[PDB]
């Protein structure tokens, strides 16, 4: 089976490092990216072709690019950044506004889990206003990309929602 | 920096491709377009 993932979030809130934890099971040095990376990710028998795409500001435009043919939304959020997590909030619900995903689940990271004052999935949960969310299969998962943890649960999920049809 | 709606189509078609080529040419448009800009400051 095959699932196309796309992945986004603000700047800095950890995707490249997700992915390439994901794809070769370290922690890689990143840049900002201008564009995208795209990985295909073996898990469950599904090949997850999971894109990448870059969340500075300037280049926000270019996620409608991507929305085509998206069966699965991973939306990355730094748990750290209060400053941000509104913003987050309404870069979120304009793509979840869009037509092109309409059929798409959402599983959200809480990322960033290891810092100090992080905030966890529940107040992410309260602050990007998940559970108004309508007519959509949704999920938020802690996750911290240096240990690993909640990556694969964060699949998992996905995986049971393809299965599920 | 993407005002440009012919240069926008030539992405989201590349970005829209199942041809490697396309993808790699999308990629590298985006970072140019973006230097571009960066230039013109
Ligand atoms: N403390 C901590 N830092 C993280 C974690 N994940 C990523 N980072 C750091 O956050 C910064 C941004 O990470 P990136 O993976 O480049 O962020 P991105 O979301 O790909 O950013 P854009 O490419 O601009 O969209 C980097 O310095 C990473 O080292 C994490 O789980 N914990
Ligand atoms: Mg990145």
């Amino acid at each position: 089976g095959s699932m196309r993932i796309l992945m986004v979030g603000l700047d800095a809130a950890g995707k490249t490092t997700i992915l390439y934890k994901l794809k070769l099971g370290e922690i890689v040095t990143t840049i900002p990216t201008i564009g995208f990376n795209v990985e295909t990710v073996e898990y469950k028998n599904i090949s997850f072709t999971v894109w990448d795409v870059g969340g500075l500001d300037k280049i926000r435009p270019l996620w409608r690019h991507y929305f085509q043919n998206t069966q699965g939304l991973i939306f990355v959020v730094d748990s750290n950044d209060r400053e941000r997590v509104n913003e987050a909030r309404e870069e979120l619900m304009r793509m979840l506004a869009e037509d092109e995903l309409r059929d798409a689940v959402l599983l959200v990271f809480a990322n960033k889990q290891d810092l100090p004052n992080a905030m966890n999935a529940a107040e992410i949960t309260d602050k990007l206003g998940l559970h108004s969310l309508r007519h959509r299969n949704w999920y938020i998962q802690a996750t911290c990309a240096t240990s690993g943890d909640g990556l694969y649960e964060g699949l998992d999920w996905l995986s049971n929602q393809l299965r599920n049809q | 920096i993407f005002e440009d709606e012919e240069k926008s189509k030539m992405l989201a078609r590349l970005l829209k491709s199942s041809h490697p080529e396309d993808l790699r040419a999308a990629n590298k448009l985006i970072k140019e377009m973006v230097q571009e800009d960066q230039k013109r400051m």
